[PDB]
RNA sequence: UUUUUUUUUU
RNA sequence: UGGGAGCGAAGAUAAUCUAAUAUGUAACUCCGUUCAUGGAAAUCAAAAGAGCUUUCACUGAUUGUAUUUAUGAAACGUGAAAAAAAAAAAA
RNA sequence: CGGCGAGAAGGGAAGUGUGUUUCAAAGAA
RNA sequence: UGUAACGGUACAAGCUGUAAACAAAGG
RNA sequence: AGGGCAUGCAAUACCAAUCAGAUAACAACUGAA
RNA sequence: AACAGGUGCCAGGCCAACAAGAAUCCGAUCCGUGUAUUCCGUAC
């Protein structure tokens, strides 16, 4: 369900960003000159600048929402419960680990 | 035209018009000619297709069937009081044995005049018989 | 015939068992790797060999004898300065 | 060597050191290949890595676990510093990216927060001291 | 035209059943049906006289 | 004009439209049973590329 | 069979996109004005279009439209021969392919040692031959945010066809009003727009390709229809132009039909030589010349040279074909002697010059 | 080589489609039954619908592994269990043929591929996964995904995804012959009737003249008498 | 001259 | 897989022996087979003319290489099957 | 009662006598 | 994918995977 | 396919110079497949 | 080839959810699809 609102969002979000840098871009290529223009670019850039905050500002709760499984959960796992619905993983490769000399212990 | 008709309707291949055949059509009649066997043969080829327009693909009669083939079911269509003939009353005599007399009789110049005949001749005799014998059976309310 | 700069100009315009039973102990002298079509080697593809590789040649003496026998190609150590990476190279096989 | 080579089959390559060239090689879409495992299951490595952990600022975004108490106390300065001298998002690593330059090229003092917000990290900081 | 053709013709749409190919011709043997085989397994031989 | 087309003939007289002689023009033909009409004053000269070179 | 090498390269058609889904995001994501591709936040960051700027410099260009199954290196040298002629390039940066490093992509930058010298290689397109797709690519300032005209070529045949079909009118109308003055014949031609047919005064063909009243008269073709007579017979702004067409009666010549005809046609194809000589210049004008080792450099990277036959000789195959066959030793020698006879009567006559 | 050809020769016979068709003559055998058959192996594992197991509908969104289209996403079209294949949007174009309509000159389609080729990708993650079947309480069927434990979408409707197929036109015009004659395709009802009568009159005539201005009568059919 | 291709009406 | 690429000996024939055939055959490594291979002329022919590539038949066991033993689907040419120059400046 | 827009690279190959023929090393299913 | 080990079944050239021969009834 | 489905076959390759192993700081250091 | 299976052994008319004879004579024990004669169904 929170999935297609997050799609949409995105999008949008998207799009300004691409539309901000641009006229970032516009304004810094005149900097030792003044005109109508460079304030014109100003007042733009001003609005999508909340147009955008707002955007975050309701963005946020469903990442966080959306990104709930992705993670490992011990609960979950079969090792340190038994209840039926278990949850499975697989193991990455992280290199800052695999280059490092360990010892198989556990305590 | 019998020849030509039957020819494809491509670009490299000569064929007649309905127009065309309509006329050849009149302007033998008009000598005494429209009985011809060439030209109804034409004819009836020339609207067999739809005068070369029509086209499907190539289609042959099955001479085999496979075993265990599927099956229709169909009621007869022969008006009732309706059967085939019965043979004479049980059969008929030798035909080295008793049959060896009646099969054979004096020749006459008939006889030889019928068997100098040429070729189309009887193919045109063939062809009116097999015309003149197309007929089928009537229905209580057709009379 | 056609594509005159590789090797091969009196074997395209011949029949196919010809070519299918062309023999390698014919030809005396070695032939350039680019006009020969042979495969880079482990060592050209480790180093800057331009038009250099591994080759083959083979031996002939009045008594019709033949023989085939491996030859190395020319290499040299050396040191190139770049200036782009900002760091020496040494040891560059050339 | 039977064939003669031409103006298109000329130029070969060493069999074990080439350059995987997929839009030129042949291949059989219409045919199954055992070769690859299809029924062999693999696991999902991360997208993002920074100083060989995972990269912080990706979570917000992509997601992912973080080995925080894994980390030294060397990797874990660069790492607070990091997220303490003015951090950007573009400097995260892209999957595929288009042909052209990406933005960090630049990384100039922008007017906006890129992706995330500065506010979407006190999870992780909490943990980055607690580990310090 | 015939009242009777006219009905017939009526099932012209029907369908039809299996036929062979053109110019089918099945493959009959002529040789004996006794000739030894012995590379074969044990429930499958042929010999009676020869 | 006394020509035993054969198959292979046919084929080509049926099929190619350059072989169309009902929609025949001398300034504007196909090479061979082409989809495309090429200009024959024009397409049969060399021309030179953006270098001024040759082509 | 084994690992292709650069030589060989292949490419498929590409199907266009359509969105059959308006409210479908997932399954068909919106595309990107700047990189022409589906807008994938996930994993790929919003671009500017600005980013080469910072990388070379700001008289920078940005080609686009390059063809496909050529190296990137051939279509660095290519580009750079191109480019050279208004300016000194500093550096062509191509971007390969994503799939294939070996083919490009189809853009790339150019870099220029000056401002002035930059800005002259916006004006107009570059055009490539048939061996190169024929495909036009699109330059771009990312300095000026200035682009080309990529309608040039066929805004220019409709000014051919206009001029054309004013000669005709003018044809025309001498023949059924005798002689008129220059100044009041004029008025009654009109010429038609390229985007799309409007009836519009006449001036603009003529201005575009001849550049004046006067030169139209004064052309080749164009001169055997009309004749301008003097007052006394019976460098110029516009307003002297007019002053001196005041002044001026047209005569017609007596022409035949077929003629007619054949004059109109050939105005016609000296029209199209002039637009395509204005696009197929030269890139060794106004400069020095070069030694022959340069020459042959230059001729390298395009086409290799011939094969030694002292090696093609092995090629012989011993089934057939002796390997050393005095006659065909012979014949050799014979050709590479005759050569010689044949290079002395080319010689001879840059002396007797 | 002197059994190249040969080998050659041989190895056609298993690509052979044999018996084939042949039409019979004057005086003419066939030569099919001289032809061997080609050798094929029966003990072997039964087959197997994949499509079935890995839960793929019609509709769903999948990515390239392998072949040219490294990495490529798509809409799954159609599907074949017997060929166990699939036909995905945008990829995998190499059938040209003539345009049979209006148009460019030449047209292309996609074409099949295998299964094994491809697969699901995830909601949230969008990356290669496995989609698992599960029923409530009520009955109600639910795809779930293995890396996000997240619902899948519903496929794409039919109507959206239905096109036309000009490569099947195609071949159907080819099926037909050569392009007809402008002379011969131009339309002529007023004489095709006048020769449609006439085939009437020749054919169900039983040898009755035709009709003439003068005597405009012509004899009834005969009927069928019976063997008394 | 000693021959020959069946549908009319999806 | 008698397909393609690298390297690649011997038993045997020549009634021992060299070349030569076997054979570029066997072993080893790699590509994985019509969605392949190949390819749209600075070719062939000689005063005529054919017109990318590929399969079959005949020419023909002719020409050629060898000789003490063999090997050789040669080139031009004819018949037949299948027929394919380029979708294309952008939106 | 048919009359000079009368040209299309200057290079490859073929007899070694070439006023002759052909071609363009450089494009896609 | 194809196979080997252990356990159960009637210790077996079968079946089966500690839930180791079945859920068939969601108001 | 409702549900369940220990263990072994040495697996970051749904990607990426070569050369041991959970795939090696430069160099030493070499190559017909 | 009515090899399409079974029924005690060689079945178009018997079991097999849709056509068609428990058919007559002969038979060592001994059923018996078997010999002789004859009828019927069939777009199987």
């Amino acid at each position: 369900a929170k999935q297609q609102k997050r799609e949409a969002l995105e999008t949008r979000r998207f799009q300004l960003e691409e539309k901000m840098l641009q006229l970032e871009h516009r304004i810094r290529r005149m900097e030792p000159a003044q005109s109508l223009q460079k304030e014109a670019w100003q007042a733009t850039l001003d609005r999508y600048r909340s147009d955008h905050e707002d955007i975050l500002i309701q963005l946020h709760p469903l990442r966080k929402e959306t990104t709930q499984l992705l993670a490992p959960d011990w609960r979950y796992e079969r090792k340190y419960s038994d209840l039926p619905g278990p949850i499975r993983w697989k193991k990455q490769y992280i290199p800052a680990l695999e280059d490092q000399y360990r010892k198989p212990i556990r305590f | 035209c019998r020849a030509a008709v039957n020819r494809p309707a491509t670009r490299s291949y000569k064929r007649p018009l309905a127009h065309q055949l309509v006329e050849l059509h009149d302007l033998m009649r008009e000598r005494n000619l429209e009985q011809n066997k060439a030209l109804e043969q034409a004819v009836l080829r020339f609207v067999a297709d739809d005068g070369g327009c029509k086209r499907r693909p190539r289609e042959v009669k099955p001479l085999l069937y496979q075993r265990n083939r599927r099956y229709i079911s169909c009621p007869d269509l022969i008006p009732d009081g309706i059967e085939p003939a019965r043979p004479c009353a049980e059969a008929l005599p030798d035909v080295f044995m008793e049959r060896q007399a009646s099969l054979v009789r004096a020749c006459t110049p008939e006889d030889l005049a019928r068997q100098e005949l040429p070729f189309a001749v009887q193919a045109e005799t063939a062809y009116r018989r097999l015309q003149r014998n197309k007929r089928f059976l009537r229905f209580v309310q057709e009379e | 015939p056609k594509n005159l700069n590789l090797w091969g100009k009196y074997l395209r315009l011949v029949g196919r068992g010809a070519r299918r039973g062309f023999k390698k102990w014919q030809v005396i002298p070695p032939i350039p790797v680019k006009a020969y079509g042979r495969e880079p080697s482990a060592a050209s593809q480790t180093g800057l060999y331009h038009d250099e590789d591994f080759n083959y040649h083979t031996k002939r003496t009045f008594s019709m004898r033949r023989t085939r026998r491996k030859i190395k190609p020319n290499v040299f150590r050396r040191t190139f300065t770049s200036s782009l990476l900002n760091v020496t190279i040494p040891n560059v096989r050339v | 060597w039977y064939t003669p080579p031409s103006k298109r089959t000329w130029s070969k390559q060493h069999n074990k050191i080439f350059t995987p060239r997929p839009l030129s090689e042949r291949f059989s879409p219409h045919k199954l290949h055992p070769e690859f495992e299809w029924w062999r299951e693999r696991t999902v490595q991360p997208s993002a890595l920074f100083m060989g952990f995972p990269d912080l600022l990706a979570l917000p975004l992509r997601g992912g676990s973080a080995y925080i108490h894994e980390m030294d106390a060397a990797t874990l300065a660069v790492v607070l510093a990091s997220l303490a001298h003015s951090p950007s998002a573009y400097s995260v690593s892209e999957r595929r990216p288009p042909p052209s330059p990406s933005p960090a090229v630049s990384l100039s003092s922008s007017s906006f927060s890129p992706t995330h917000l500065p506010q979407h990290l006190d999870s992780l900081l909490a943990l980055l001291g607690r580990q310090a | 035209l015939p009242l009777l053709h006219r009905l017939i013709a009526s099932f012209k749409n029907s369908p039809k059943m299996e036929s062979h190919i053109e110019g089918y011709v099945k493959k009959k043997p002529i040789a004996g049906r006794d000739w030894n085989n012995l590379h074969a397994p044990r429930k499958h031989w042929k010999k009676m006289f020869l | 004009p006394f020509v035993k087309l054969n198959k292979a003939k046919r084929y080509v007289l049926d099929n190619w439209p350059s072989r169309n002689w009902d929609d025949w023009s001398p300034y504007r033909c196909y090479v061979r049973g082409s989809r495309r009409r090429y200009n024959i004053p024009q397409d049969l000269l060399p021309y030179k590329d953006e270098l001024g070179e040759w082509h | 069979a084994c690992r292709p090498g650069a030589t060989r390269m292949k490419w498929y058609f590409q199907k266009p996109y359509v969105r059959r889904v308006k409210s479908d995001f997932f399954r068909f994501p919106l595309l990107s004005q700047v990189t022409k591709q589906k807008i994938d936040w996930q994993y790929h960051h919003p671009r500017s279009g600005y980013e080469a700027a910072c990388i070379f410099g700001p008289n920078t260009l940005e080609v686009t439209n390059l063809p496909m199954g050529k190296t990137c290196q051939y279509l660095q040298e290519r580009l750079w021969r191109f480019f050279g002629k208004f300016g000194i390039v500093e550096q062509v940066r191509v971007l390969p392919h994503e799939r294939d490093p070996y083919q490009t992509c189809g853009t790339a930058y150019v870099c220029f040692r000056s401002r002035m010298a930059s800005l002259r290689a916006v004006r107009l397109p570059v055009h490539l031959p048939a061996s190169l797709h024929n495909r036009v690519l699109h330059l771009r300032h990312l300095g000026t945010d200035r682009t080309s005209d990529d309608l040039f070529y066929f805004r220019r045949q409709q000014a051919i066809s206009n001029l054309v079909a004013i000669a005709q009118q003018l044809y025309a109308y001498l023949e059924e009003r005798g002689p008129l003055p220059a100044h009041r014949a004029l008025r009654l031609l009109f010429e038609r727009s390229y985007p799309r047919l409007a009836w519009r005064q006449a001036g603009v063909s003529v201005r575009t390709c001849c550049g004046s009243w006067l030169g139209f008269f004064s052309r080749s073709p164009f001169n055997e229809l009309f004749y301008l007579a003097r007052e006394d017979e019976v460098s110029l702004t516009d307003r002297e132009e007019n002053a001196m067409l005041e002044k001026m009666v047209i005569f017609p010549h007596l022409l035949s039909r077929e003629k007619l005809q054949a004059l109109l046609l050939r105005a016609g194809r000296l029209l199209q030589m002039d637009l395509q000589n204005e696009l197929s210049v030269h890139w060794r004008t106004d400069r020095p010349p070069l030694p022959d080792w340069t020459q042959k450099q230059i001729q390298l990277w395009q086409h290799q040279d011939p094969l030694p036959e002292e090696l093609q000789i092995w090629s012989r195959t011993k089934d057939y074909y002796k390997i050393h066959e005095e006659r065909f030793l012979f014949k050799l020698k014979l050709k590479k002697e005759r050569a010689q006879a044949k290079q002395e009567m080319k010689q001879q006559r840059r002396r007797l010059e | 080589s002197r059994y190249v050809k040969v080998y050659r020769k041989v190895m056609n016979l298993q690509r052979r489609k044999t018996p084939l068709p042949w039409t019979p003559t004057f005086l003419e055998f066939s030569k099919e039954p001289s032809v061997p058959f080609p050798v094929r192996e029966k003990l072997q594992p039964a087959p197997i619908d994949l499509s079935y197991y890995l839960n793929m509908e019609v509709g769903d969104l999948v990515e390239v592994l392998h072949g040219p289209d490294c990495g490529r996403q798509g809409v799954v079209l159609s599907i074949s269990k017997k060929r166990n294949t699939v036909v995905v949007d945008g990829c995998n174009m190499k059938k040209s043929f003539w345009n049979p309509g209006v148009g460019a000159s030449l047209i292309t389609q996609e074409m099949p591929i295998h299964i094994t080729n491809v697969a699901l990708l995830d909601p949230v993650v969008k990356r290669p996964t496995r989609v698992k079947r599960r029923f409530m309480m009520n009955g109600e069927c639910v795809r779930i995904s293995k890396l996000s434990g997240s619902a899948m979408p519903e496929p794409v409707s039919t109507s959206a995804l239905r096109q036309p197929n000009l490569y099947q036109e195609y071949l159907r015009q080819k099926a037909l012959g050569p392009p007809l004659k402008a002379s011969y395709a131009r339309p002529d009802p007023l004489h095709l009737k006048i020769l449609q009568r006439l085939a009437r009159h020749i054919s169900w005539g039983q040898g009755s003249p035709l009709p003439t201005a003068e005597n405009p009568r012509v004899n009834s059919p005969e009927p069928m008498a019976l063997r008394r």
